[PDB]
Order: C-alpha cells, then structure tokens, then sequence
C-alpha cells in the first residue's frame, strides 16, 4: 500500500535472517568441526523515475537522477571455511585434519559426503566409522580383532600392533578430499558437506602431500565460532531490526491518520 | 527460538555430561562419558538454497570413553583388576550363566556358598580346568566356588597369577588350582549400553562377546590387590564444566533476542 | 563484469572463489575485472596496497604474482546508476572512467 | 528424492510471526480503504437524493 | 460476527490449556514419582471455499484452492513416562521401581489403583499403606510386632528381622503392575491412576523378571519434570497468545470502524 | 490410517503407542501405516534414517 | 497458455505446480511459457537471472 | 579459551609426568621421563596471518631419559 | 465436477453452455429474469462458454 511499507519489509527480513544466522552459530559453539556462517546483504533494485544522466535540457545532463530503492536483502550466507582450534583427547580415533582437506565418508544413499569432524569410533565388524550416525569411512579401515594399539600417520597411513609381531602391520590408508572453493559446499547436516557446481570437482590425494592437510591423530577440531564476535553481531542486528520498524509504525500512523482525515 | 532452544538443551546436556562424571569421582571401575554434537541444516524443494542458515545443534551421541582409570591398591586379595583390554563376566543367577554382564570393578567376596560374588551378590563367571590339568579344558564360563575343604584341609590362602587362575592352598598342603577367571573383550567398546551399577552388555553395535583368558592374544592381565577408579579428570570435569555455562548463556541471551524482535511487532 | 558484457562498478568488497577458482563476487556470483585466478598450488592469499595480487606455492621460497587489480574512480560517483546488487552503471553525468593502479594519481 | 526420518526429533510451524503481523497490518488498512469509498458513495447517494 | 474473532478465539483457548499444563508441572517439581505432561497441538476442520484440485476446465485443475482453516486447539494432555532421578533416603518403608511397573493399592471404593510413588508407611495394624490417604498396599503387608527391622528384596520379598532368630522372616511379597501404553492411565489424583481402553489390560508380575522394574529399598524416584523447558515453553506460549490477541484486538477496531463509517 | 479406511498424510510428527502396542498419533490415536507393533519384550525402540525400526 | 489456447501475458508472479509438476498460475492454474516440469527426483528448484530453470 | 585450555592441558601433562618419576624415586631400574611441547600455528588459505595468533601448546613426546642411574 | 470422499480426482458430473445472440436486444422479456428469442434477436448460438 506504501514503498515505504514493502522496503521495511525487506529489512525486517534481512535482519531475521542475519540473527538466525548468528543463533545457528551460539547453537553450534561446541560443535567439533563446525564453520560459522555470515549473511551477506546487498542493495535490491532501484525504481528508475529520473534518469541519472539523462538530457535535461541541450549541453545539460541530470547530475543526480530520482531513483528509489526496493529495500535490501540478504544474497547468500557465506561459510568461513578457517581453520579452528586443536583439542587433544586421549581417544585414539580421533582425528584433525591440519590444513586443507576433508574426510569422506559413505552416506546411505551411496553418495560420499565430505565431514572435518574426526570423531570416529568402530562397529561391530572392525570398520572405523563416525560417532554420529555409524557412517563408514572412504576407504574401509576395517580394525583386525587381534589388535592392541592403533596408530595413525603424517601421511594418513593406518597400522595397528599385533601381540606377537613386531613392527606395526598396515591394516588401511586414509585420503582427505579438498576444495578450489569449499564455501560452495552443500551443508546437508550432521557434520556433512556435499560438492555443488560452485565447489568444484573433488580432488583426492594423500594427507601431507601437494597441499592436502596433515591426519593428526587423538585431536579434535573445535568450531571457529567466536561468541564474543556472536554476541556483538545479534546486539547490532537488533538495532537495525528496530529501525526498520519504526518505518512500518511510522507508516501504519500515517496510513491511519488520512483515513481519519481525508 | 527453535535455534536458540537447540543450543540451550545442547548445553544443558552437557551439563548433565559432566555432572554425572563428577558424580562418579569415587565409583569404582567407572568410565566417563563425553557430550557429541552435531548440525541440523533442513531443506525442501521449495526452500531458497543459497540462504541457508541452519536449524541448530542436535545432540548426536554421549560416548563412553573407555581408556584405563587409575589403580588403587588395597592389598585385599579379593580386590582384582584387568589391566588393559577386557572386562569381568559376572551373571546374576548361578544355575544360568549365559545371563551374564560385563564390569570393571573387582570387589569380590565369598558368600555363605564360598562362591567368588561381587558386592550386589552377583557371581563371577571364569573358565574350569582340571586340578591336574593345564589350560581350559571346557571353554564354557561358569561360576567360581572355592571350596572350604579340599582333599581333608581346610581353606587357608587365595592368591591369583597372572594367568588369573585361583589357587588355593589347603592345611595338608595341597595346593590346587581351583579355575581362572574368564575376560570377556568386545570389538566396539562405545557400542556397549549401559546397566545399573558399572556394568555393561553386549549389543548389536558392540559386536560378539570375545571369550579369552588374561595375558593370552589381545587381553590384558587380572592384578589381584587392586581396583580401578573412575577414568575422569577432576580438573577437566570443572573446566568443561565452565565452558558449558558460557555456552547455555550465549544460548540464552539469542533467545531472549528473539523475544523481544516478537515483543517489538506487538507493538505496532 | 556483468553477464550481459558490460562492467559493472562495485564498492563492495566482499569477494569469494567460483569452482574455477576466479574471485567472483559473494552475491551472484560476477567475475572481477581484471581477472584473477588463485592456482590450485597456492597456501596463502596476499593483495598488496597496490592491488597487487600475489599467491604463495608451497616448496617455493618466492611470492607467486597472479594478478594486479585495477580500480575505477569517477570525477561525479553520485551520478552513477544503482542497478542492485551493490553495483553502479556509468551514465552521462558520471563522468569518462579512468581505471588505473589502485594507489596512483 | 524422499526425505529422511529423524527419530527424537520434530518440526516446528514454518509461520513467520512477523510477516503474519505485517500482513495484519496492510490488510486492516486496506480494508478500511475501502469502507471508505462506499462511505463517500452513500454520502454521495445520500446528497442526490435530497438535490436531485 | 467476523471469521478470525472465532479463528483467533480457538488460538487464544489453545494456549490456555498449554500455559495451564506447564503451570501444572512447574507445580509438581517436588512431587515424587510425578511424571510431565505435554500439550499436543492440533489445526480443526477447514472451509472449503474451493477445492484444491477442482476442474477450473478442460486439462486444467485448480492446483491450490481457497480454504480457510477453524483455528487451533489441544488435542491430548499427553504424559510423558520417562523415569525419574533416584533419591536415597534413610527411611526403610520408601521404595522404588527401577524400571517399568506401578505398585498397585486398594481403594476405599473397592478397586486397585497403580501409582508410582513410594512413600510407604505402616498403620495402626501394621499393613504397609501409603503415606498419604492410607491406601493398603496390594498384596497386604503385615509388619509383626516382633520385628527389629525391614528388608525388601529386590524381588519385592519383604522380609523382617526376628531378634533371637537367626535368618530374615518373610512377611510377604509385593507384586507390581506394567501396562503396555502408561500414557493412557487415567489420573485421578493422589499420585495414582486407572486403567483405561487405551492404557490396556494391567499385567501383574514379581518384580524383576517379565519386564518389570527392581523394587529399591530407601530410594524415592523424583519427578521427571525439567525446569528450565517449562519455562522456555511458557515462554513460547505467551508469545503465541498475545499474536492471537493481536488479531481479536484487529478485527474489533475494523467493526467499530465499519460501524462509525457504514 | 482414517476411520474410513482411507489414507491421510501428516507433517506431525508426534506419535505414541496404543494398548495393543501399535504406533498410532497423539491425537485421535490413527495407527501410522504401515503398522509397527512394538513387541511387549521391548526395552528400546530405534529408528533408523531409512525408516526401518 | 489460456484455456483458449491464445497467450496472455501477467505481471504475477506468484506460481506453483500441477500434479505432472508443470510450473502452472498459482490461481486457475494455467500453464506457463514454455512448459518448465519440475522432475519427481528433484530437491531444490533454481531459477536463474537470465530465466534458465 | 582453547590456547588458553592447551595452557593448562600441557602444565598438566609436566606436572604428571614430574608425579610419576617421584613415585618411582625408589625402583630399580626405572629410567625418568621428560615432556616436550611444540607450538600449534596453523593457518589456511582464507586467513591473512600476519595478523592471527598461534594455536596454543602441544605436546610433542614424553621423553624416556637413558642416561646411567647410580649403583647399590 | 463435484468432489466425493474417497476418491481422487474430482469427477465430472456435466458440462454448462450458454447461448448468444447477434441482437440481444430484440429478446423478449417475459418477467422472471427470463428472456425469449424472436425473429430480430437472433440465431441461438449454443458452444462451449469462452470460446468463439
């Protein structure tokens, strides 16, 4: 009914979006393997009423033309994909990629889904697998019932101590998958990322060579979320969500007012 | 406010975590547990894909971290313990031994029948070899009795090598070797569920019960004179204890953000 | 540069990786004139005060050059035309681009 | 193409209580927009008939 | 007189009956043996304006309709039977079900009511009755007079200590009471309950075998109730019922306005 | 399942068990198609994301 | 696509999907040009800026 | 709070480890043990690092110190 | 088409046409809201209504 009412509109919206997107994050702060999101806004279109530049009158352009915006919104919600912190357990199979890469893991639908969260654990028959869901590690590690102690290399090589054999005896190998663009992965949940056309082809490779990642065993990564940075963003987020409905309570007061008016 | 209540009950239970592994500080044979989480993101056909923020933190497991607890030594020769991989097989009725579970403690006793029963008088299971013979002879697990009289004489030391036979010693000096307690190992200890007082059993994602003696292939021994305490670290219990109450408030006040955003329309 | 050809001027800064490794807008994704694409054999991302951009390889003690960004000032930026999506078109009140090295004249 | 079953979990209503109210807004308006017009028509009417 | 005063009035009732149910746990967090219940919501009938799915014409079907919902309401009060914390008392008549199963007591009217509290007493004539109204509990317990002190298995085996006699007497032997679906017990107040249709036939046992729970000796069982969600979901609930008293607060200033102009 | 017979589709998530142990709603108590009677020998009930319980 | 067979030309926007999952008016339901059908294994529509489905 | 967290976690670790060879004060043959830590300074490519902190400490090995103990 | 519990799809039940006339105005108005064709109204054009 007013431009003025559908451009508030828009901010109410944008912000909602931006304080969901900063409540995923203080949800998510003990989250192993977490990236925190930012909203990025962007300026919608602009109504054309006088055109800037425009020839008004001979050897005369409009300097500044009346154009009005159509509010603002919020374009895409940008993963930062920066490293976090190291936390040493005393499981050993638990593990933290130290760099670039990802661990892939066998979704049931058959797909491989991409995961920084290292919190594994073995099933019933062996196979190092994820303490969330069960879901079983690209490629098999399958754990042989006479092990004693299960190490895991630099290189990502998986060797376990046999009691009555010195030297450990290579039971699997481990390959993390990295990214041109991890921020174009598909969040499916679950500590999970899926390629998209914006990621890029996946890349396998060795942990520790040509750019791929380090396997650093009994570490976990914790999630890049800094409340203090949160708990600022929601505080200013709901400034401007209050400025956009003072517009629409400015305008609702006007609206009434020619009604009882005019 | 879903999100925000999901961040709340996230750090709620790691509060509950926490605070039954502080509970714990003196049970003997106890293994702490850990608070894992997970992301929620949901999305539809007809939901925009580019702007995706998520549904909140879903708890995904409480592990039950298993690596060895600290030794208490009581120079009780009824006090045993495994050191390394393996468990006790301990059944709650004596004429069925198949109904059985798994512990760590080993406070042991006799009762009026001279069987070796633990403190909610529940019998030890362990393996019967002959008193001249070496090894097990019937792989079958059954409780452990030790006689008041072999022979006659009469019952007078109980000691257990490192094999865990039970060897006693009677008034005419017979020494004779009165079984072995039987250590039962699983290939997914996280998968074990969890009973009343420290004691576990065997499930679909722990795998098959693996019958062993200790000191033999992947086990480890039986230590009498010992018991295990709980595997917690009092300092680390206390500071995760810290963090989780930043975390359930930083929770907290997202939701009250969101109360007033409502609270703000309303007044309009 | 705008999918229909031409260039569009942009103070936003907010750039992000397309699959091929081009820095693209974060919004929908425009490529940044002059082209710049971060090799796959590259651990760190410097842009220098003169919008020179340069990547570091690994197993290379030496600063890899990629790219060089130009930017455009314009004698009257309030008569650009806003199209959306923090994006200027130049008009005839804007005044001619001149496009040089980001810190010079 | 099926969606997945998450045990131990719900979902919420997808309404947004500040579009809802926002909606409420405009729509109150508009429709005392145009009880105004048939307003002016009966007072319009009304003049007719007395003139007329 | 308008649609959304009735839609908003079942909104309004909805809530009511939500707050109240929170009110009630909150109300019983000291209640022992107390289990939370739960507001399950509902939408009613909808008004078929038009059909979604009508034949607007010939290979063309109308793929939304026009209909217009009746509002909202509670269907279900539903109890949620998850066991309570344990509490260690000194007492040596207060017991426990660890477990599934409900001690049974006598009514005056003559039936068996199954409740999950244990404090238990003795009376005048030393029956083991409750602690409350004095229901005798189901089989009769009798303490004799020449008893020092109380034992109950885990069995429910009650037995007491004779002084000169050596080995405990038996007295009796409590039997306990699971049902297939706890959620269908009727409450009739008093911390017991009766067998509904959808509760299903009680099934009677000695505790700790067929299912049923272990009876505790000296242990009390908390309420199941969690603070902190019943104030979270009070919350919630009076946020929903002020947005319904918005649209009432609407719509009665459209008919004063209607009223003054039409 | 609908007392007709026909077949009704619901978002609602909430179920519950009626006294012969078949998976029904929390609110009329319409068994959830197709049924899934929880054995009375029961301690614990799983489902899976595939849908197997 | 009118019912007629002629082509009428809006402004609104606002639309949604038959039962054969053609991109259909969100009111009388009429087809739009050209035909754009949503296949069954879908999970997320993107319309591009240039208008390529 | 996690450099910070590694802080205490490798105090903790020396403080063990100094626990241990006092209790084994009076043991044959026991060798003492000695804890080392390295440094934790990762960064990625989406991450300027002239101006980012390091990671905190980590523990590299627990050392098995060798060398001859005195004779009874 | 009428909608019936139990089945999908609405079932058609018949099909409506109205008649036009070239003159409208020479039908002959016979009360009721009723009109008559004449010889100057017209031929009665019956099709299928929105077409032609």
């Amino acid at each position: 009914m007013h431009p003025a009412l559908w451009v508030s509109k828009t901010g109410l919206d944008a912000q909602q979006t931006n304080i969901a997107t900063i409540s995923n994050n203080l949800a998510n702060a003990s989250t192993v393997g977490y990236k925190k999101s930012r909203a990025v806004f962007e300026d919608l279109f602009y109504q054309n009423i006088n055109q800037p530049g425009g020839q008004s009158s001979q050897n005369t352009e409009l300097p500044s033309g009346l154009m009005l915006g159509a509010g603002s919104k919020v374009v895409a919600t940008q993963k930062v994909h920066t490293h976090g912190n190291a936390q040493t357990t005393t499981n050993a199979l638990d593990m933290m990629v130290e760099g670039d890469g990802f661990f892939q893991v066998t979704l049931p639908d058959g797909n491989i889904g991409y995961t920084r969260n290292g919190q594994f654990t073995l099933n019933g028959e062996g196979t190092l697998v994820t303490s969330g869901s069960g879901y079983p590690v690209e490629p098999e590690i399958v754990i042989p019932e006479d092990a004693i102690s299960i190490t895991v290399g630099t290189d990502g090589e998986v060797s376990v101590r046999v009691r009555g054999q010195q030297d450990n005896q290579v039971v699997g190998q481990l390959t993390i998958t990295d990214f041109v663009n991890p921020g174009g992965l598909e969040p499916i949940g679950q500590n999970l990322y899926l390629p998209t056309g914006a990621s890029g082809d996946p890349q396998e490779g060795v942990p520790g060579l040509d750019g791929l990642g380090e396997i650093r065993q009994s570490m976990l990564e914790a999630s890049n979320v800094n409340v203090t940075e949160e708990l600022v963003n929601m505080i200013e987020a709901q400034r401007v969500y209050e400025m956009n409905s003072k517009v629409i309570s400015s305008v609702d007061k006007m609206m009434s007012f020619v009604n009882q008016q005019l | 406010s879903y999100v925000s209540l999901s961040g709340l009950s996230a750090a709620q239970l790691d509060l509950n975590t926490t605070s039954n592994n502080i509970a714990n500080a003196n049970t003997y044979g106890f293994k702490e547990s850990r608070a894992e989480f997970a992301d929620v993101y949901s999305n539809s056909l007809f939901t925009n894909a580019k702007t995706t923020p998520g549904g909140g933190a879903q708890a995904s497991q409480v592990a039950q971290q298993f690596h060895e607890g600290s030794s208490i030594y009581t120079n009780n020769p009824m006090d045993l313990r495994v050191s390394g991989t393996g468990f006790f097989a301990v059944a709650k009725e004596r004429l069925t031994p198949q109904q059985n579970e798994l512990t760590r403690n080993g406070a042991f006793h006799l009762n009026k029948e001279n069987y070796m029963v633990t403190a909610n008088d529940e019998f030890l299971l362990g393996y019967q070899v002959d008193p001249s013979s070496g090894e097990v002879s019937s792989y079958e697990p059954q409780p452990i009795n030790i006689p008041a009289e072999f022979g006659t004489g009469f019952l007078t030391k109980v000691d257990f090598d490192e094999n865990g036979s039970v060897m006693g010693t009677y008034s005419n000096g017979e020494n004779v070797t009165l079984g072995r307690v039987a250590l039962v190992r699983v290939p997914n200890e996280q998968g074990l569920d969890k009973k009343g007082g420290t004691q576990w059993d065997s499930t679909q994602f722990s795998g098959d019960k693996i019958w062993g003696e200790s000191n033999k292939g992947s086990f480890g021994t039986i230590n009498n004179g010992m018991l295990e305490q709980s595997n917690i670290d009092m300092t680390q219990e206390l500071v995760d204890l810290i963090s989780a109450q930043r975390n359930f408030q930083a929770n907290s006040r997202s939701l009250e953000v969101h109360n007033q955003l409502q609270q703000n329309i309303l007044q309009i």
